[PDB]
RNA sequence: GUGAAGAGGGAAACAACCCAGACCGCCAGCUAAGGUCCCAAAGUCAUGGUUAAGUGGGAAACGCGGAAGAU
RNA sequence: GCCAGGCUGUCUCCACCCGAGACUCAGUGAAAUUGAACUCGCUGUGAAGAUGCAGUGUACCCGCGGCAAGCUCAUCACAUCCUGGGGCUGAAGUAGGUCCCAAGGGUAUGGCUGUUCGCCAUUUAAAGUGGUACGCGAGCUGGGUUUGUCCCUAUCUGCCGUGGGCGCUGGAGAACUGAGGGGGGCUGCUCCUAGUACGAGA
RNA sequence: GCUGAAAGCAUCUAAGCACGAAACUUGCCCCGAGAUGAGUUCUCCCUGACCCUUUAAGGGUCCUGAAGGAACGUUGAAGAC
C-alpha cells in the first residue's frame, strides 16, 4: 500500500513497454520481460511508472507494491546493472572461475561446480573474492545462494562463502 | 557396442600368466546378418531384427524364404531383436562381426538356463512348477578374450544354457 | 574348514591340546569359518599351567584346514586336520612364538605381518 | 402397534424403523412414506442465508478446537 | 543305579545312487456325501466371518500335476525395536533425551515351563506391539487341559506351472512395441582426504 | 534461500521466486496384447465352374487341396502326461 504509492523514476536509456499485463524493459545490459499480475494496472507515465490497484481485488495494494518494487529493480538493473560480492573465509577455499561455470572447494572430497545462467558474468579480482554482475537481481541472487549453500557460514569461525553486506554470526562452546 | 546373438559351446578356466585362472564361458558368435531395420516411421521404435546360422531347405518355410530374400540374408536358424543406442540404424543385409565387443570390457549375457524336471510343491512353493529354460540376463560380465578371426568370445563366470544353446550378449548398461 | 562344535587342533606352545569351537564371528548369523577368518573356541585339556583353562572364551584363527583352501592358481592346499591358534581381542600378538607345521601365503593381511616371520617351514 | 398369522413400497441390504391391510385381471391416472446428477423414475427448478473444511458422508464432556475407529 | 571315553547325516545342509509306488499305455474297477448348482475377492448387514442379501473390482470355456488356507508355513495396521531423517535439547563432535514422519527391509541361539507369557547367559541394527477363533490339528509330535486310532477320497472353492478348443475378420510362418504384473534395493573392515576442518586444550 | 512488504522493523510466500532424505516412483532385470481396449512390423498362398432359394454377413453340387500344422520314425542337455 504505502510502497505502492511511489512512482519509480526511469532514467534515460531504458525503454519500457506495457503489452497488456506483460512488461518488457530494455536497456544497456539486454532484454527483459515479465508477465505482471492482472490485479494491478500500470500505465506508461512517461519518466515514471504509476501503479493502480484494480477494483474488486482485496490484495490489490500489496500486489501493486510488489510489482512496483520489481519494476524498479529491473530498471536499476538494465540502466546500470547489479553487482554482488562474495568472500571465501577459510584456509584452502579457492574460487576458480572459467567459462560459465564457477568451481569451488570448501573441504569436500570433490569440487563443487555451479552453472552460470546466461547474462551473468563472474570475475575474480582476488582468488578468494568472487564478484557477479547481472542485469536481473533474481538471477544473481539465485546463483549467489547456490554458491553459499555449498558451504554454509560455519557458526564457530564464520568460514565458507559470505556476502559483503551480510553479517555472519559465530559462537564458541560455553565451558566444555 | 550393440547386442550380438551367439551360441554357447563350453566353459573353462583360462590360465593367466600370474596363476589367476579365470572361469571363462565360450560363445561362438557368427557374423549376424541384419535381416530388417525397425524404425520409428514404420515399426514405431529404433531396433534391428537379425539372424545367424543356416537353415535347411526343407526347414525354411516359403514365407520365411521370402522374408530372407527381402532381407537379402542367408536363412538363419533363429531371428532376434536388438534395440539400437539411438546413434544410427543399420542397413538390410549387413553382417555384424564381434569387433564391437572388443572394446567394451563389460557385457550382460541373456539366455535360457538348463532345463530341470518336475519341480514339486516343496521345490517351487517351499502347486508344483518348473525351473530352467527361462530367458534371464546375468549382468556385469566382463569379456576376457575376443577373437574376431575365430568368432570366439570368452566371458567371465557362468552363463545360462548348455552346450549349443543360443544366447545374447549386450553392452553392460547396468553397472 | 569349521562348522558348529568343530574340533580344532593346536599349533602353538600355549599348552592347549584340544580346542572346541563354540561360536562363529565375522558375519551376522554366519554358518562356517575359513582359514583367514576369526573363530570362537574354548579349551578342553590344558597342561599343568596352560595359558587356557577349561571354559575359556577367546578368539582364534585357523592356520590349517582339513577341508582345504584354494589359491588363485587353482592350488587346493589341504592338511590332515584342522589347526587353530588362539588370539586375544586385546594384545593380538599370540603368546606362542612357535608354530607347528607349514603355513600358506594368505597370511599377508595387515594384522598377520607378525606371524609370517614365525613358522620357518614355509 | 408389528411379527406370530399381512403381502408390498421406502430406510443401499434387514423380522420388531415410516407409509401401507394384497378377491382375479386389464401396457390408464392420482396419492402415503421416501426421492426428483446418475446408477435408478422424477427440477442439474425460483427466492432469503451458513459452508472453504468433503464438516455434509459418525461421534460426548470440556476451553471453531475437542477428533483417535474397523483387512 | 551313576560316571569318563570311542562310536553314525539326529543336525549345521543335506547332495547323488539303488529297488516298489507316485505319471502314461491296453483291461478290471468301489466307496463315504449328494435338493439342485451357470459353486470369484473385498466392504457392510444378517440366529452374528455370506460362493447365494446392498455396493464395488477381477476373471475366455474345459483338462493333467499337490503343498493343504478352506513345529512347518506365512499374511495385514503402525498404534515403530532397529535401519532411520527432521523440530526442540540442560545438542561443542562421536554418543544421546523428547516429539512429527516413515512398514521399503530385518526384527536370534541356549538353560527352567506343556506353556503364550515370564527369569539368566551369549551377539547383532533390532531380537517390536496387535488382528487373522495366542492364524495355521480334513498340515504335523499331544506336552497340560477338554471326545491317548489326533478320526472324516483333498469329493468341491481358492491357489502356480503346463496343455485341448476358440477370436483377434481371407489363411498362415516369424520378430516385437507394450496396459499391467514379479523380484529382490542389506551390510562390516581398511586406504587417500586426514590425524584435516572445527576445537583454548582434550 | 536471492529482493521483499502488508504492518518505514521483522518474516519460508503475499508479487517476482531456488535447492534438497536412503521416505515414493522411474532407472536394475523377468513374465506380459485372453490387454475382448484382443496391438505393431516383415514375408508367403489362394486369381475354378455350375445349380437353387425363403434373393442375402444365402444355400447346395463337381473340380481344386496352395503356404502351414498336425499324423508317424530317430530322438534331445524338453518333458510326470
Amino acid at each position: 500500500s504505502r510502497v505502492a504509492k511511489a512512482p519509480v523514476v526511469v532514467p534515460a536509456g531504458v525503454d519500457v513497454k506495457i503489452n497488456g499485463q506483460v512488461i518488457t524493459i530494455k536497456g544497456k545490459n539486454g532484454e527483459l520481460t515479465r508477465t505482471l499480475n492482472d490485479a494491478v494496472e500500470v500505465k506508461h507515465a512517461d519518466n515514471t511508472l504509476t501503479f493502480g490497484p484494480r477494483d474488486g481485488y482485496a490484495d490489490g495494494w500489496a500486489q501493486a507494491g510488489t510489482a512496483r518494487a520489481l519494476l524498479n529493480s529491473m530498471v536499476i538493473g538494465v540502466t546500470e546493472g547489479f553487482t554482488k560480492k562474495l568472500q571465501l573465509v577459510g584456509v584452502g577455499y579457492r574460487a576458480a572461475v572459467k567459462g560459465n561455470v564457477i568451481n569451488l572447494s570448501l573441504g569436500f572430497s570433490h569440487p563443487v561446480d555451479h552453472q552460470l545462467p546466461a547474462g551473468i558474468t563472474a570475475e575474480c579480482p582476488t582468488q578468494t573474492e568472487i564478484v557477479l554482475k547481472g542485469a536481473d537481481k533474481q538471477v544473481i541472487g539465485q546463483v549467489a545462494a547456490d554458491l553459499r549453500a555449498y558451504r554454509r557460514p560455519e557458526p564457530y569461525k564464520g568460514k565458507g562463502v559470505r556476502y559483503a553486506d551480510e553479517v555472519v554470526r559465530t559462537k564458541e562452546a560455553k565451558k566444555k | 557396442m550393440i547386442g550380438l546373438v551367439g551360441k554357447k559351446v563350453g566353459m573353462t578356466r583360462i590360465f593367466t600368466e600370474d596363476g589367476v585362472s579365470i572361469p571363462v564361458t565360450v560363445i561362438e558368435v557368427e557374423a549376424n546378418r541384419v535381416t530388417q531395420v525397425k524404425d520409428l516411421a514404420n515399426d514405431g521404435y529404433r531396433a534391428i531384427q537379425v539372424t545367424t546360422g543356416a537353415k535347411k531347405a526343407n526347414r525354411v518355410t516359403k514365407p520365411e524364404a521370402g522374408h530372407f530374400a527381402k532381407a537379402g540374408v542367408e536363412a538363419g536358424r533363429g531371428l532376434w531383436e536388438f534395440r539400437l543406442a539411438e546413434g544410427e540404424e543399420f542397413t538390410v543385409g549387413q553382417s555384424i562381426s564381434v569387433e564391437l565387443f572388443a572394446d567394451v570390457k563389460k557385457v550382460d549375457v541373456t539366455g535360457t538356463s538348463k532345463g530341470k524336471g518336475f519341480a514339486g510343491t516343496v521345490k517351487r512353493w517351499n502347486m508344483a512348477g518348473q525351473m530352467g529354460n527361462e530367458r534371464v540376463t546375468v549382468q556385469s560380465l566382463d569379456v576376457v578374450r575376443v577373437d574376431a578371426e575365430r568368432n570366439l568370445l570368452l566371458v567371465k563366470g557362468a552363463v545360462p544354457g548348455a552346450t549349443g544353446s543360443d544366447l545374447i550378449v549386450k553392452p553392460a548398461v547396468k553397472a | 574348514m569349521i562348522q558348529e562344535q568343530t574340533m580344532l587342533n593346536v599349533a602353538d606352545n600355549s599348552g592347549a591340546r584340544r580346542v572346541m569351537c563354540i561360536k562363529v564371528l565375522g558375519g551376522s548369523h554366519r554358518r562356517y569359518a575359513g582359514v583367514g577368518d576369526i573363530i570362537k573356541i574354548t579349551i578342553k585339556e590344558a597342561i599343568p599351567r596352560g595359558k587356557v583353562k577349561k571354559g575359556d572364551v577367546l578368539k582364534a584363527v585357523v592356520v590349517r584346514t582339513k577341508k582345504g583352501v584354494r589359491r588363485p592358481d587353482g592350488s587346493v592346499i589341504r592338511f590332515d586336520g584342522n589347526a587353530c591358534v588362539l588370539l586375544n581381542n586385546n594384545s593380538e600378538q599370540p603368546i606362542g612364538t612357535r608354530i607347528f607345521g607349514p603355513v600358506t601365503r594368505e597370511l599377508r593381511s595387515e594384522k598377520f605381518m607378525k606371524i609370517i616371520s614365525l613358522a620357518p617351514e614355509v
